[PDB]
C-alpha cells in the first residue's frame, strides 16, 4: 500500500548523467586526446580522484591491507625511525590506541555506505538510496544499576549556583573563594559541554 | 454566537493595531511554522577533545 | 567506486576547512576545535545546497 | 540445506569486492569482514503467483497436522519466520533449468 | 561542628541527625563537586593544594551515619546528582509552614548585639 | 506537563490520539513504555468486537421477546435495537477506557523517566 | 614528573585518574535523551568575564559587611534576576536548531549581565 | 529425587500441541530419554566393565514398584550404613529453618531469609 | 562503465560544490549556520556553472 | 618506512601510473601559472611565441630533473625490501 | 515561545505588502 | 573487455579533461561566480589541453 | 561505639565490664565506652540469631 | 605499507620541490638547480621529520583511559 | 594493540597531508638545508593544529555516518 507511487525512478545513472556539472561522456575525442605509456594492463583496472585520495581507496579495495599488525612489526614511519625513539614509540602506539584512528573494515564500509547515501539523496533526493526498511528504535536500558545511572531531564546548558558563605571560620573569612583578580566571588557557572555522557559515580 | 466572539475577536483586532500602529510586521510570540518554515536541528555535535588539566 | 567518492568528500571537507581555520597558524585551543566543527557542518551545507540546486532548482 | 545451484563465479573488476549498495551482497570468496561473508549462488526461473484454497478441487491443507496441497505464501512466509512477508505473499519464482 | 549534635540529641541513635548532616554536605557538594580536581584536594601540584570546603561536613555526616546507611545515602546523592538536581528546584513546603518570628523579612536586623 | 485542577480542560480526543501515536513510535521513549502502550493496543481490541456482537445476539433474541414480538414495526424495532445499542455502547466504552488509562500509565512512566513533573524526583 | 618514589609515583597517578573522570564516562551516551547544543566556548568565557565583572562591583561592599546575615541577603537579592536571566537562557539554548542560535542566546545573557545586572547590582549595594 | 524433576520431560511438552515436528523429535539420538542414570559413588577398578551400575537397591525390580501406591522415599529413608557423629559435622536442614523464640522479633520473624 | 560515468559525475559533483563554497566564501568558523545570503550565493553559482557546462556541451557536441 | 605485500606487481604498476597522471596534472596548472597563461587577459585560444617559449623551458626543467629526483628521494627514503 | 529574529519569517510583512494602497491595515 | 587498456586510457582522458576545465573554471570565474565568459573558459581549456598533451608523455609513464 | 547490624539484631554483650549493645539494623547507635583498668575481656551475643 | 606509497610520497616530495625552484623564475637547467633541488630535498625530509614527531606526540599525548603506572 | 596496513597507510596519510601543509605554510623550503628557529616553531605549531584538526575532522565524519544510522 506505501509502495504505489514511492519510488518514480530506478536509474541514478540518468539523472546522474543529464544533471551532474561533467563534460558530455560520449564524445570521441576521449580515446586518443592523450598519448602515455600504459604498459600491459592484463585486468580491469578503475582510476579514483582527488589526487590525494585514490591510494586510500585503493589500500581500502585490497584485502592484504587488512593483516594486522604488531608494533614491534610496524616499529617504523617513512622517514623516521621508531625503534631507537622510545618516547615517539610509545606516543605512536597511544596513536595507534585510539579506536577513531585504529578502526576494523566493517566500521569504514558502514561509514562510506552511510556518507553515499546522504551524497545521493542530498543531490539526486532519488529516495531509493535510503533503507527500505523503516525502523523503530527504542532505547532499553537497565534502570536497576548503581553502577550507571542516567539523568532524568537533563543537566541545563548553564546553572548559576551560589558559593555557601561561612561554612568555614578557621581564620574568621567567610568566602572560600577568590578569582584571579583578587575578588571574592558569591556565584559560580556551571556548563554541560556533553549533553548525553553518563554522570561518574 | 456574536456574543461569545465579541470581545475576544475586539481584543485580537486591538493588538492587531497596536502592534501595526509600532510598526511591528515580524511574526507574533505563539507562531508555529509548517514543516518547510522550520530550521532543521543540526545533530553532529562534536564534543570538544578531553585533556588533562594543568591544575 | 562509492568509497572512494566518500573518501574524496571527507579529504576535501578537512583540506578546506583546515586552510580556513587554520589561517594565522597561531595554536588551536577548544574554540578552535568548535570553529573546525562549524567549518565542516558549514561544507556539508554548502554541498547539499549547491548538489540540490545542480539537479533540480 | 542443499546445493540446488553451484555457486557464481567471482566478478573480474576488483571494484565489484565490496558491499553492494542497494543488495548489501559482497561478491568476495575471502572477506576480510567475517560477518559480512556470503556465497552468491544464481538462478533463473519464473515468477508465477501464489496459489487459493479449493476443496472441491483438492488443494486443502492442514496447517495443523501439516499436510500441505495448495501454495499458502502466508503461511509459509510466518512459519519460516521470515522478514517481508507481503513481498513473499505477492508471488514466489518457480525455478527452470536450461535444458535437462 | 558546622550541624550541630543538639538539633536530635535526645535520641541516642543518630538517623535523623544522619540524614540531615548528609543532606547539608550534599548540598555543599553539589556546589563544589565538579571543581574538587582543578580547585581542591585532588590538584596534581601542591602549588594550588586547597582543602575541600565540605571535609567537615563530610566527616560530621561519616561520624553520624553507618557505613551501610552512608552507602544508601551515597546511592541517593548519585542519583541526584546525575540530574544535577539541587533541592531549590522543587522546595516549596516554606509556603506551607507557620510563621515564626526568625521568618522575618529582615533577617540582619532581628539579632540584638551585646558586649 | 499537562496542566492540573478543577478549572483545566480534560484529554480531548485529539490529544489522547497525538499522545498515544507520540508514545507508540517517537524515540526519547524507553523499550517498556512503548510496550505498555502496543499491549493496551492489542487487549483492548477484544472488546469492541465483543461489544457490538453480544448486543447483535441480544438484539435478535429481543426483537422476538413475548412482548416485543406483538408491537407495531416501528416500537418493535426501537425496542429490539435497544440491546444492541446498549451493548455496543458498552463494549467502545471498555476499549477506550482500558486502551487509554494503559496508555496515560505509559505517559506517567515517560514523564518521570524524563523528569518532566515538578515534586517529582529520584 | 618520571623521576619519584613508589609513594610519590602512586600519588600522581591517583591525582591523573580522579581528573579522567569525564574521559572514560564519554563513550557511555544514552540514546533516548534530549540533546541540546551546547554553549560555545567564547561564549562560557565572555559569559565568565561578566560573572567575574559582577563580582568586582560587590567585592568592597562584601568584604566591608562584618555580618554574614547582609552578606547572604545581596547573594539572594542578586540570584532572583542571575537566576530568571538564567532559566531563559536554559529554554532558548535547550530550543536551539544550530550554534547561530545557541550563540545569539548566549549573547543575550552576557548583554543583560553587562547591562542591566551591574545596575540591579549597584542600586542594592548604594541600599547596603 | 530424581523421579520429581519434570523438567526432565519439558522436550516432550513442546509437541503436546506442536505436532508438526514431532516426527522430527522422534528421529533423535536417545540420550536419557524415559531413563534414570545415577553416576558412580565408588571407584571401582573393574577395567572388563566399561559402565557399572549404580541404581538403588530398591528400585531394580519395577515390578514391585509399579503396583505400590507409594512415593519413591523408601528407596532413599536410611539405605545406608555410613553415619558420621561429630558435633560439628551437622549439616542441619537449613540454616532459616529456625524459629525466634516465644517473643517474635523482627526481621529475625519477618524474614523467610532468616526464618 | 555507467558505474565509472555514476562515479566520476558524483565527483564532480563534489568538486564543483567545494568550488562554489570556496568562491562564496560560505566556509567560516565563527558559527555553522549558513545564512540566506550565502546560500543564494551558492545557488547562483551553480547556475553559473551550469550555463558555463552547456555551453561547453554545445560546443564540444558541434566540434 | 614498514613495508608490506599489498599490491600485486601490475596492480602496483597501475598505481604509480596512476599517481604520475595526477603529477602531470599538477605540473600542468604548474607550468599555467609560471607561463602566464591563466589570465583574463587572453582573448585567443592559441598559444603566442613567448607562451610556447616559455612552456618549452618548463617542459625541459620536468624532463632534467624528474627521474633524478626521484632516484634521489628514493635513496634518501630508504624503504626496507619486502619480505 | 519567542522566534529568533534570524529564524523569523516576516510572513505578517509580506501579507502586507501585497495588500492594496488604500488599505485600512496600511492605514493603521 | 579485451581493451582493457583503451578503457585505461579513456579513463585517464576523461579525468584529465574535467580537471582541466575546472582549473580553467577556477581560475576564470569573478565576483564569487555569477560572472565568467564562455568563450574565455574554452580558449583557456584548449590551451591547458594543449599543455598536458604536451606534458603527458613527459611525465605519465611506466617504469 | 557506632553500634549496627547487617541483617538481624544482635547484643555485644560484655560481662566483665557489664555491658550490652543491642546492634539494631538501620540503628547507627552511639554509645559511650570507658574501660577504667587494664583487662582482657569475653563476651558473647545475647540476641537470638540463628 | 605497500613500498608505491613512497613512491607516491616522492612524487608530493618532487611537486614542491619544483615549485620552490620554478615557481617563480622558469629558468633552462644546470647544476645549480641540481643543488637547488637538493636543498629542497634536505629541507623537505627534515620538516616531513619535525612534522611527524610532533603530530605523533601531540596524539599520542592525549589521554584515551585510566592512568596505569605499573 | 594490532594495526592494520590500510589503517598505517591512513596514518601515513595523514603525515603526508601535514607535512605538504607545513611546509607550504611556514615556508619551510627557503632554508640553506636545515631549519630555523622561527621554522621549527612554526613547524611544531602547525603539526599540532594538524593533530587537533585529524582528530576532530575524523570523529565529526564518524558522527555524520553514525548519525545516518540513528
Ligand atoms: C425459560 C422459559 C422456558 C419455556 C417456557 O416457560 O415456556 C412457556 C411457554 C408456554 O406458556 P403459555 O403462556 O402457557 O403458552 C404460550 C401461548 O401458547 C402463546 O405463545 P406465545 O405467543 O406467548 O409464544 C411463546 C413464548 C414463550 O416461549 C418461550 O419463551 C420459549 C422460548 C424457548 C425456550 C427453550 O414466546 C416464545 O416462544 C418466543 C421466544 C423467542 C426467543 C426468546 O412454552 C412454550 O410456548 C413452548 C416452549 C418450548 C421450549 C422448547
Ligand atoms: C507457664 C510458664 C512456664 C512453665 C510452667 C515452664 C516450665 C519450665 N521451664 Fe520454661 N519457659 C517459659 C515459661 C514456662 N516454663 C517461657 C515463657 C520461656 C521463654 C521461651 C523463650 O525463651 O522464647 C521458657 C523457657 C525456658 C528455658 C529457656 C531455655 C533457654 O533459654 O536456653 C528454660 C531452661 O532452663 C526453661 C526451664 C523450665 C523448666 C525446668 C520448667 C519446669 O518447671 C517444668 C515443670 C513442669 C510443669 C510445671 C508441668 C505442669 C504439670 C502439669 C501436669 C500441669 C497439669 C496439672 C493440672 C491440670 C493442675 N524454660
Ligand atoms: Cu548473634
Ligand atoms: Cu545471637
Ligand atoms: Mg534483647
Amino acid at each position: 500500500l506505501s509502495l504505489i507511487n514511492q519510488y518514480k525512478s530506478l536509474n541514478l545513472s540518468s539523472s546522474i548523467k543529464h544533471n551532474a556539472p561533467f563534460i558530455n561522456r560520449d564524445l570521441y575525442v576521449f580515446d586518443d586526446l592523450f598519448s602515455y605509456n600504459l604498459g600491459d594492463i592484463t585486468t580491469k583496472k578503475s582510476l579514483f580522484n582527488d589526487k590525494n585520495s585514490f591510494l586510500t581507496s585503493y589500500s581500502y579495495l585490497n584485502n592484504n591491507s587488512w593483516n594486522n599488525n604488531e608494533f614491534d612489526l610496524i616499529d617504523n614511519l617513512p622517514f623516521t625511525t621508531l625503534f631507537d625513539n622510545n618516547d615517539l614509540f610509545n606516543n605512536y602506539k597511544s596513536f595507534f590506541q585510539d579506536s577513531i584512528f585504529n578502526s576494523p573494515k566493517k566500521q569504514l564500509s558502514s561509514d562510506s555506505k552511510q556518507l553515499f547515501k546522504h551524497i545521493i539523496y542530498r543531490s539526486i533526493k532519488n529516495n531509493i538510496i535510503q533503507d527500505y526498511t523503516k525502523l523503530v528504535k527504542h532505547e532499553d536500558f537497565d534502570e536497576y544499576s548503581r553502577w550507571i545511572k542516567r539523568s532524568p531531564g537533563e543537566v541545563l546548558p548553564l546553572r548559576i549556583i551560589k558559593y555557601p558563605l561561612g561554612l568555614e571560620t578557621i581564620h574568621n573569612n567567610i568566602f572560600e573563594n577568590t578569582n584571579n583578580e583578587g575578588n571574592v566571588e558569591l556565584f559560580r557557572l556551571r556548563f554541560n559541554s556533553n549533553s548525553s555522557k553518563m554522570q561518574h559515580k | 454566537l456574536n456574543q461569545k466572539y465579541y470581545t475576544h475577536m475586539e481584543h485580537l483586532w486591538t493588538v492587531h493595531v497596536n502592534r501595526l500602529n509600532q510598526k511591528i510586521l515580524e511574526d507574533p510570540l505563539y507562531t508555529f511554522y509548517p514543516q518547510e518554515l522550520n530550521v532543521p536541528k543540526h545533530n553532529i555535535i562534536v564534543p570538544t577533545i578531553f585533556r588533562d588539566t594543568p591544575q | 567506486m562509492e568509497q572512494n567518492t566518500t573518501q574524496v568528500f571527507s579529504d576535501l571537507a578537512y583540506k578546506v576547512c583546515f586552510k580556513v581555520i587554520n589561517d594565522k597558524n597561531k595554536p588551536f585551543v577548544l574554540h578552535d576545535e568548535q570553529r573546525l566543527a562549524n567549518c565542516l557542518t558549514r561544507y556539508v551545507e554548502a554541498f547539499n545546497v549547491t548538489s540540490e540546486y545542480f539537479f533540480r532548482e | 540445506g542443499g546445493e540446488v545451484c553451484p555457486p557464481m563465479d567471482a566478478p573480474t573488476d576488483s571494484t565489484l569486492f565490496v558491499n553492494d549498495t542497494f543488495t548489501g551482497f559482497n561478491p568476495d570468496p575471502a572477506n576480510p569482514e567475517d560477518t559480512e561473508q556470503v556465497t552468491l549462488t544464481e538462478i533463473t526461473g519464473i515468477v508465477r503467483r501464489g496459489e487459493q484454497q479449493d476443496i472441491l478441487a483438492r488443494r486443502r491443507n492442514w496447517n495443523k497436522e501439516g499436510i500441505y496441497n495448495w501454495v499458502d505464501l502466508d503461511y509459509m512466509g510466518k512459519i519460516f519466520r521470515l522478514f517481508n512477508l507481503d513481498a513473499i505473499n505477492t508471488a514466489y519464482i518457480e525455478r527452470v533449468v536450461p535444458s535437462f | 561542628t558546622v550541624v550541630p549534635t543538639q538539633t536530635f540529641y535526645q535520641m541516642q541513635d543518630y538517623y535523623m541527625l544522619c540524614g540531615l548532616r548528609f543532606e547539608r554536605w550534599f548540598r555543599c557538594d553539589l556546589v563544589y563537586h565538579d571543581q574538587r580536581h582543578t580547585k581542591f584536594d585532588q590538584v596534581k601540584n601542591q602549588k594550588n593544594y586547597k582543602t575541600y570546603p565540605c571535609y567537615r561536613e563530610y566527616y560530621e555526616a561519616q561520624y553520624a551515619c553507618q557505613d551501610d546507611m552512608f552507602d544508601f545515602l551515597m546511592e541517593l546523592a548519585y542519583a541526584r546528582r546525575a540530574a544535577d538536581n539541587f533541592e531549590s528546584d522543587f522546595a516549596s513546603h516554606e509556603l506551607t509552614t507557620l510563621p515564626t518570628f526568625y521568618d522575618t523579612p529582615k533577617a540582619a536586623e532581628r539579632k540584638t548585639y551585646t558586649y | 506537563m499537562e496542566p492540573f485542577g478543577t478549572d483545566e480542560r480534560n484529554w480531548t480526543h485529539e490529544e489522547k490520539d497525538i499522545i498515544t501515536r507520540f508514545l507508540k513510535y517517537d524515540k526519547h521513549v524507553n523499550l517498556k513504555t512503548a510496550e505498555m502502550v502496543y499491549s493496551a493496543e492489542v487487549e483492548s481490541a477484544y472488546f469492541g468486537k465483543a461489544g457490538a456482537l453480544a448486543g447483535g445476539v441480544i438484539s435478535a433474541l429481543f426483537f422476538n421477546f413475548p412482548i416485543v414480538r406483538n408491537l407495531p414495526i416501528i416500537r418493535r424495532s426501537v425496542i429490539g435495537v435497544l440491546p444492541f445499542l446498549y451493548c455496543y455502547t458498552w463494549g467502545k466504552n471498555t476499549q477506550e477506557e482500558l486502551r487509554w488509562l494503559k496508555t496515560f500509565a505509559a505517559y506517567q512512566r515517560f514523564v518521570v523517566y524524563h523528569g518532566q513533573h515538578c515534586k517529582l524526583w529520584v | 614528573v618520571e623521576e619519584m618514589d613508589t609513594i610519590q609515583k602512586m600519588n600522581y597517578e591517583a591525582t591523573v585518574n580522579m581528573g579522567r573522570q569525564d574521559l572514560i564516562t564519554r563513550e557511555y551516551t544514552f540514546y533516548s535523551d534530549y540533546e541540546f547544543i551546547p554553549i560555545q566556548e567564547d561564549r562560557k568565557q565572555q559569559m565568565e568575564d561578566a560573572l567575574n565583572n559582577l563580582h568586582k562591583i560587590i567585592h568592597p561592599t562584601v568584604t566591608q559587611l562584618k555580618k554574614k546575615a547582609n552578606v547572604q541577603e545581596i547573594q539572594d537579592r542578586v540570584f532572583r534576576k542571575l537566576q530568571g536571566w538564567e532559566g531563559e537562557l536554559n529554554t532558548c539554548v535547550f530550543s536551539a536548531k544550530n550554534v547561530r542560535d545557541s550563540n545569539f542566546c548566549a549573547d543575550r545573557f552576557t548583554n543583560r549581565i553587562n547591562t542591566e545586572g551591574v545596575e540591579f547590582v549597584k542600586q542594592i549595594l548604594r541600599e547596603y | 529425587f530424581p523421579f520429581l524433576e519434570k523438567m526432565k520431560y519439558n522436550q516432550y511438552k513442546e509437541y503436546k500441541n506442536d505436532y508438526l515436528f514431532y516426527l522430527d523429535f522422534l528421529k533423535k539420538e536417545i540420550t536419557d530419554d524415559h531413563s534414570f542414570f545415577w553416576k558412580a559413588r565408588k571407584v571401582i577398578k573393574l577395567p572388563q566393565y566399561s559402565v557399572f551400575s549404580f541404581v538403588p537397591l530398591k528400585l531394580m525390580m519395577w515390578k514391585t514398584m509399579i503396583n505400590y501406591p507409594e512415593s519413591f522415599w523408601y528407596a532413599a529413608s536410611r539405605v545406608v550404613q555410613s553415619r558420621r557423629k561429630k558435633v560439628f559435622v551437622t549439616k542441619c536442614s537449613a540454616r532459616t529453618l529456625t524459629t525466634a523464640g516465644w517473643t517474635f522479633i523482627t526481621p529475625f520473624s519477618s524474614n523467610i531469609k532468616y526464618t | 562503465d555507467k558505474r565509472k560515468i555514476q562515479h566520476e559525475g558524483i565527483i564532480a559533483l563534489i568538486n564543483y560544490s567545494t568550488l562554489c563554497a570556496q568562491k562564496c566564501d560560505v566556509l567560516k568558523g565563527h558559527d555553522d549556520k549558513i545564512t540566506d545570503t550565502e546560500e543564494q550565493c551558492l545557488r547562483v553559482c551553480a547556475e553559473k556553472i551550469r550555463q558555463t557546462f552547456e555551453f561547453t556541451n554545445d560546443i564540444y557536441l558541434k566540434n | 618506512m614498514s613495508t608490506r605485500k599489498i599490491f600485486d606487481s601490475e596492480e602496483q604498476s597501475f598505481i604509480r601510473l596512476v599517481d604520475k597522471f595526477y603529477l602531470g596534472l599538477s605540473l600542468t596548472k604548474l607550468c599555467a601559472q609560471s607561463c602566464n597563461l591563466l589570465r583574463n587577459d587572453i582573448s585567443g585560444s592559441a598559444l603566442t611565441q613567448k607562451e610556447k617559449d616559455c612552456l618549452s623551458i618548463c617542459y625541459n626543467n620536468i624532463e632534467k630533473t624528474q627521474s633524478a629526483f626521484y632516484a634521489k628521494v628514493k635513496t634518501t627514503m630508504n624503504l626496507p625490501a619486502v619480505e | 515561545e519567542m522566534i529568533l529574529p534570524h529564524n523569523n519569517r516576516q510572513l505578517a510583512r509580506q501579507y502586507f505588502d501585497s495588500l492594496p494602497e488604500n488599505d485600512i491595515n496600511r492605514k493603521y | 573487455e579485451d581493451n582493457y587498456a583503451a578503457d585505461v586510457q579513456r579513463q585517464f582522458n576523461r579525468t584529465a579533461f574535467d580537471s582541466l576545465y575546472k582549473i580553467c573554471y577556477n581560475s576564470l570565474v569573478q565576483k564569487n561566480g555569477s560572472t565568467i565568459d564562455f568563450q574565455k573558459q574554452i580558449d583557456c581549456h584548449q590551451r591547458l589541453i594543449q599543455v598536458f598533451a604536451k606534458i603527458a608523455p613527459i611525465v605519465v609513464k611506466v617504469e | 561505639l557506632i553500634t549496627n547490624s547487617y541483617d538481624i539484631v544482635h547484643s555485644w554483650f560484655i560481662p566483665g565490664l557489664g555491658i550490652k549493645l543491642d546492634c539494631v539494623p538501620g540503628r547507627s547507635t552511639h554509645h559511650t565506652f570507658f574501660i577504667d583498668n587494664v583487662g582482657f575481656y569475653y563476651g558473647q551475643c545475647a540476641e537470638i540469631c540463628g | 605499507m605497500d613500498p608505491v606509497l613512497g613512491d607516491v610520497i616522492a612524487t608530493r616530495i618532487y611537486k614542491a620541490c619544483f615549485k620552490h625552484v620554478y615557481g617563480k623564475n622558469m629558468k633552462a637547467y644546470s647544476e645549480k638547480d641540481e643543488a637547488k633541488f637538493d636543498q629542497c630535498l634536505t629541507s623537505y625530509v627534515e620538516s616531513y621529520k619535525s612534522v611527524t614527531n610532533h603530530f605523533i606526540t601531540y596524539l599520542g599525548q592525549l589521554p584515551k583511559k585510566g592512568l596505569s603506572l605499573d | 594493540t594490532e594495526v592494520s596496513n590500510h589503517n598505517y597507510t591512513q596514518a601515513v596519510a595523514y603525515l603526508n597531508r601535514a607535512t605538504s601543509s607545513c611546509v607550504k605554510k611556514c615556508d619551510s623550503l627557503n632554508n640553506n638545508g636545515s631549519l630555523s628557529s622561527k621554522q621549527e616553531s612554526c613547524l611544531k605549531t602547525c603539526a599540532e593544529n594538524h593533530a587537533i584538526a585529524t582528530k576532530i575532522h575524523a570523529e565529526y565524519i564518524r558522527k555524520l555516518a553514525e548519525s545516518k544510522y540513528l
